[PDB]
């Protein structure tokens, strides 16, 4: 996808491409109370002290 | 001990209760319709002033399959035995002074709970 993403522009390569594969995922205030949020990907999921291991989404 | 509620068989409604005068025994009549039956329970009303419930009662077993609550390997099933299980507070209003744990544990067909 980020292959994909960076030669945008020249092709036509959007974020609506990105919302259709099923990457990105809109998700309203309501729901966000029930969704183990993640602030980075690598950083928050290596492997440590087991703190939930189970994120469902992560911040951009 | 508690009471329930008792249903009328013709009309479907309140039953109260009523003291038979006559045979010395407890009754429960109809406000609309006449329908009377001998009790067996003995009790009319309860007040619970500790208001001792029991967490147990209230948890389901389908809490196991949440993403956002805590996971332990420390605290195994006793039935099933397995690892995975979950705990959390009493998570109820009016908490008198508890954190208190219910381990529930994670795992499908089981849906066992247990405190310690
Ligand atoms: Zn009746
Ligand atoms: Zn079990």
């Amino acid at each position: 996808h980020i292959d994909q993403l960076k030669e945008r522009e020249y092709n036509n390569y959007s974020w609506q491409d990105l919302v259709a594969s099923g990457v990105v995922e809109y998700i309203d205030t309501l729901e966000e109370e029930t969704v183990m949020l993640a602030m980075t990907p690598d950083d928050l999921q290596e492997k440590e002290v087991a703190y939930c291991s189970t994120y469902t989404h992560c911040e951009i | 001990g508690f009471v329930g509620i008792r249903f009328c068989q013709e009309c479907n409604n309140m039953l109260y209760p009523k003291e038979d005068k006559e045979n010395r025994i407890l009754l429960y009549a109809c406000r609309n319709c006449d329908y009377q039956q001998e009790a067996d329970n003995s009790c009319i009303y309860v007040n619970k002033i500790t208001h001792e419930v029991d967490e147990l009662t209230q948890i389901i077993a389908d809490v196991s399959q949440d993403p956002t609550l805590p996971r332990t390997e420390d605290h195994p099933c006793q039935k099933c035995g397995h690892k995975e299980a979950v705990f959390f507070q009493s998570h109820s209003a009016r908490a008198e002074d508890a954190m208190r744990l219910y381990y529930v544990c994670t795992a499908p067909h089981c849906g066992h709970r247990w405190t310690e």
